[PDB]
RNA sequence: UCCAUUGCGACAACGAGCGAGACCCCGGCCGCGGGCGCCGCGGGACGGCCCGCGGCAGCGGGAGGACGGCGGGGCGAUAGCAGGUCUGUGAUGCCCUCAGACGCCCUGGGCCGCACGCGCGCUACACUGGCGGGGCCAGCCGGCGCCCGCCAGGACGCGCGGAGCCCCCGCCGUGGCCGGGACCGCGGGCUGGAACGCCCCCGCGCACCAGGAAUGUCUUGUAGGCGCCCGCCCCCACCGCG
């Protein structure tokens, strides 16, 4: 479901002035990012309501960090594809932290918020490298393996 | 603040404390068909909290028993489909099942089916495998 | 004019050979208008087989793939032009290039 | 944290632990997907909070549900402010230094001394472990007597399992003193 | 927007209350006997279960629109787990029945319209999801 | 960690031996691009050639101090 | 009786034969300040801060 | 062990005993009563519609309950 | 010293090789060119830098950076061993059965028989749960429509589409109970030439309330938990490979 052409090509028309993808366990989140209402969009519902209730603080994490003014007069459109739940909600947070990076596009502030996010919690900024593993012959597991009768 | 414990209801006794809806689904231990509902067609709630039960329902329920094909209950349902010898949907519950399961493996027994013989034999007629089944039974 | 779209499927399992075939089709039809490659997601045919002819040993098992590679243009150019393209085209032996009209 | 109970003025006495407890970076909620696990020492600034919530997904029947372990921590802690009066995160913070024992023995047996992360890596596992059997076949919810465990332990009580456990590390260390 | 912009569950059950009191839909008694699929063991136990199941379909419906969902895909949105053996669990699928029957209420009330292949939400059918999510848009 | 095998370890030595000036003592990069010039220091791959830049700026770092 | 804090300057090595139990070299925390080795469970790095209840037993 | 689901005369007196309390969740009052939780739940739904008490948390698991005043 | 006969150092040794590594495959990140479909080629990471401690190879720590110190695989030396396979082959020496056949076909049955002892598993022993509805969500890589049917499925069509765990709300309320689904009495279907195979539905609700001596496997997208796909297949996965 990632990793497709119709990354965000949903939108008809509509020409967005900056873009930005978060991803994580085979999720990729893309937000179509211009100034708006200070609304953020994700899968066609608002950034308020989303399935894993307890990880709502998340995937609005530098809303209370950042500051709102940043978020104030922007509207994300983002999309959310691949992996569970959890995968997703980290993917979010980190499309709609990048994007507002790009949206001071040219005062030092990118670099100071960037230095912000990196000091709150990084991974707002850096892609998680933990990705996957692969099954392996002689067990269900990759790392485990099966039981030995005779030792 | 109401409540009325063990009912007789088919030589058994139904507790208060129970919900009514699972309450019957033991009814002597053998028979029930209503499948955990099929009863609220003939009269009342799930949750009757049992004790609650009138007189009044507990006619209702006891004449649907008796014709199950009268509340939406259809022959999809029902313990017993076409019978040996009756060859009519009916519902068996209580002492009657166990009677009519006596019934059917005395026809096994007159017919000398395969079937009759492990029934006998004390062996399973549809599990396949016996080779490593009952340990501890020690049996044959 | 009989002027079609035409359909150009290249299979080859060699990613190389197949490669510089690409490179063939582009050159031949940039005269007639080749089109950019739309390279088929690789389709791999996937067979795993026990090492062992006898089944006895620790479990060993083969994983073999066969990743074969298509690749697709389409030419709207005349037939004539079509068959030169398919004549000055490099010949690798063992690359399946399949054409279609629309 | 879980935006009703506040960071700020909650710290630990003993300064044994003082690094190793964190409870300066606490996320709104303990969720913070990370590699603790991997570095040597980078599960020491690892959140309390989220270093209880991973402790409670254990047994396999609960492994892995970090979500009905966050609400765990959340009706633990809802429970804690309304009986005890004063910051449920606190009661974690001084549970984790009381559950903590100062001796162990190693066959070297014989008495050793506890690091500052195992005493906080035995006082985290011993909470959740007491919670668990206190709340294997009996009607009582895991949340409510996780609430109690968190508490006993802070004020010390030996009626709670962490400390019924570390007071028996030490009285065995005690015999190979 | 709108019905997306509000929760599934509070829209869900406010759409359901509304079309047992409007006459919308109108539950077949020999359909609603049923478990909703062989995945369950036990039937309904929420009482007016063809109510609500229809205000999600109709949920369901509005935002795919041009996908044209069948009766047997909007099914597998209410697939659950076959349990109860001794082999291992499956996901399993609804029964079509209760749902070919939603659609024929919806499609006999002109909220949905047919499309080759699947059948997809009407204008009539559409202005009545936006209205209602307009109506607890908050 | 990572510990040079014979082949990463007397390519560098001859590198040194032949190259004195064009790689400098904390340079990677210049050590990368010195040991990349075709001909006179041929490494196939990108890997083994990174490889052996970092074993000569570990050298070229021992050789300054004395 | 009332325990005494100390602070580990260097981890000599790891002992036990087992492995898992390491030697640091101890100095107490407050006053004398006395460095005596000590011998400890669990991972330990420099500057960490240790009580210890038996406090004369010395570690060799 | 055994639990009343079907409190009697003593519904009042529950009340008093539930009014008896700081919080409570209605498993805490299965345990402090011998009573079902179910019976628990419904005396504690009219138990804030008598208005002596309130919600803190809400979960689908346990919503811990805190009488309001009742001081 | 290392992960390593991996290197250092000492040293009648001095240099080479094979194996190790390198390489190959996939992954994370940046770029280029293309784009029925994300898919071709290039970079990037090297114990490079920094601080210690070291002649040293390196040994801990610090950042910077998708990525950090052998990422998850393939390949695999010199020798071997009476390991296993003549029942995979038009591989094969020898006895070659060779026509009332040990050839080759057809039917019927077995290979699944069960006082029992063991190995790999699965499902359990429940309130971190079962039971109802409400969201929603994958990846290997992926068809559906419509009507009849509780279902399982069937008829008739077209060109196409997606999990569970989890979450949200009720409910049961510690009761071998709605925990558990083993056995067995009807039926309704499927696939085939034919069930004995499977599916489904209404009964029926066994043991088991955490397991003795012992014994296994495992270091981050890990164990575990959860489903899904394929392999072989008329039907059928508690299996294997993913």
């Amino acid at each position: 479901d990632l990793l497709e052409r119709n990354d965000i090509e949903v939108r008809e028309r509509d020409k967005y002035t900056v873009h930005t993808l978060g991803k994580k366990k085979n999720s990729v989140a893309v937000a179509f990012v211009k100034a708006g209402k200070g609304d953020i969009l994700v899968n066609n519902v608002p950034l308020a309501l989303v399935r894993p209730e307890i990880l709502r603080t998340k995937v609005s994490e530098p809303i209370m960090i950042l500051g709102e003014s940043l978020f104030k007069g922007l509207d994300m459109n983002i999309k959310v594809a691949g992996g569970g739940h959890v995968s997703q909600i980290y993917a979010v947070r980190q499309a709609i932290s990048r994007g507002v990076l790009a949206s001071v596009k040219d005062e030092a502030a990118r670099s100071e918020l960037r230095a912000k996010l990196v000091s709150y919690d990084r991974q707002l900024v850096v892609s998680d490298p933990r990705r996957c593993e692969a099954k392996k012959f002689g067990g269900r597991g990759a790392r485990a393996r099966r039981q030995k009768s005779y030792r | 603040n109401d409540y009325r414990d063990l009912l007789r209801m088919f030589n058994t006794n139904i507790q208060g404390k129970v919900v009514l809806e699972c309450a019957l689904v033991g009814i002597k231990g053998i028979g029930r068909r209503f499948a955990n509902v099929a009863l609220k067609k003939a009269n009342i709630d799930v949750h009757k909290r049992a004790g609650e039960l009138t007189a009044a329902e507990e006619d209702a329920l006891m004449k649907v028993l008796e014709d199950p094909l009268s509340h939406g209950i259809p022959a999809w349902m029902l313990n017993r489909n076409n019978d040996f010898e009756s060859g009519k949907d009916m519902h068996i519950l209580v002492n009657t099942i166990a009677s009519t399961h006596r019934a059917d493996l005395e026809r096994l027994r007159k017919t000398r089916c395969e079937r009759g013989v492990r029934h006998h034999h004390n062996l399973k007629v549809r599990g396949q495998h016996t080779k490593s089944t009952g340990r501890r039974g020690h049996v044959v | 004019d009989m002027h079609q779209k035409y359909t150009i499927i290249v299979v080859g399992k060699d990613l190389k050979l197949v490669e510089r075939y690409v490179k063939s089709i582009v050159k031949e039809g940039r005269a007639f208008g080749i089109s950019g490659p739309c390279r088929a997601p690789v389709r791999r045919l996937t067979i795993t087989t026990r090492k062992s002819p006898c089944g006895e040993g620790t479990n060993t098992w083969h994983r073999f793939e066969l990743r074969m590679y298509k690749r697709t243009f389409w030419v709207t150019c005349g037939g004539n032009d079509i068959s030169t393209i398919l004549s000055k085209t490099v010949v690798i032996p063992g690359i399946q290039v399949t054409v279609e009209v629309e | 944290l879980f935006n009703k109970w506040p960071l700020t003025d909650v710290k630990c006495q003993d300064e044994s632990l003082e690094a190793y407890i964190s409870i300066d970076n606490h996320s709104f909620v303990p969720h913070s997907a990370g590699r603790w696990s991997a570095k040597r020492f980078r599960k020491a600034k690892c959140p309390v909070v989220e270093r209880l919530t991973n402790s409670l997904m254990m047994h396999g029947r609960n492994s892995g549900k970090k979500l009905m372990a966050m609400k765990t921590v959340g009706e633990a802690f809802e429970l804690i402010n309304l009986y005890t009066g004063k910051n449920p995160v606190q009661v974690l913070v001084d549970a984790v230094a009381n559950s903590g024992p100062r001796e162990d023995s190693c066959r070297i047996r014989q008495s050793v001394d506890v690091s500052p992360l195992r005493r906080v890596n035995i006082g985290i596992y011993n909470i959740a472990t007491g919670a668990r059997k206190a709340a294997f076949r009996k009607v009582r919810p895991f949340a409510e007597c996780l609430a109690e465990e968190i508490m006993n332990a802070a004020a010390g009580a030996d009626k709670s399992y962490a400390i019924s456990q570390r007071n028996s590390v030490e009285r065995i260390a005690v015999s190979n003193r | 927007s709108s019905v997306t912009r509000v929760p599934a569950d509070v829209f869900i059950n406010s759409f359901a209350a509304h079309l047992k009191n409007r006459g919308i839909i109108k539950c077949p008694a020999f359909t609603d006997y049923v478990k909703t699929g062989v995945s369950r063991q036990y039937a309904p136990r929420d009482a007016d279960w063809f109510y609500i199941k229809a205000a999600s379909v109709i949920r369901h419906f509005y935002i795919s629109g041009s996908h044209s969902i069948g009766v047997a895909g909007l099914a597998r949105k209410y697939s659950s787990l076959q349990k109860g053996k001794t082999t291992p669990h499956h996901t399993k699928r609804a029964s079509c029945k209760v749902i070919r029957s939603i659609v024929s209420q919806f499609l006999g009330q002109k909220l949905l319209i047919a499309g080759e292949r699947g059948r997809h939400i009407s204008p009539n059918g559409r202005k009545m999801v936006e209205d209602f999510a307009e109506g607890l848009q908050k | 960690g990572k510990v040079r095998t014979k082949t990463i370890k007397r390519a560098a030595r001859k590198i040194v031996e032949n190259n004195y000036e064009s790689l400098k003592p904390k340079d990677f990069q210049n050590n990368k691009a010195i040991c990349s010039k075709r001909n006179v220091a041929i490494i196939p791959s990108k890997r083994l050639r990174n490889k052996v830049a970092g074993y000569v700026t570990t050298l070229m770092n021992r050789v300054v101090k004395g | 009786p009332e325990p005494i804090n100390a602070r580990v300057i260097e981890v000599l090595g790891r002992t036990s034969s087992r492995g898992g139990i390491t030697q640091v070299k101890v100095e107490f925390m407050t006053g004398e300040k006395r460095q005596i080795i000590r011998n400890v469970i669990g991972p330990v790095r420099k500057d960490d801060i240790l009580v210890l209840m038996e406090s004369e037993r010395e570690a060799r | 062990k055994v639990d009343y689901p079907a409190d009697e005369a003593a519904m009042n007196e529950a009340l008093k005993f539930i009014k008896n309390s700081k919080c409570i969740t209605h498993t805490q009052i299965c345990e402090r009563l011998r009573v079902s939780v179910a019976l628990a739940k419904r005396v504690m739904r009219q138990l804030v519609k008598s208005g002596d008490f309130a919600i803190v948390s809400k979960s689908s698991r346990m919503t811990i309950f805190k009488n309001m005043t009742k001081k």
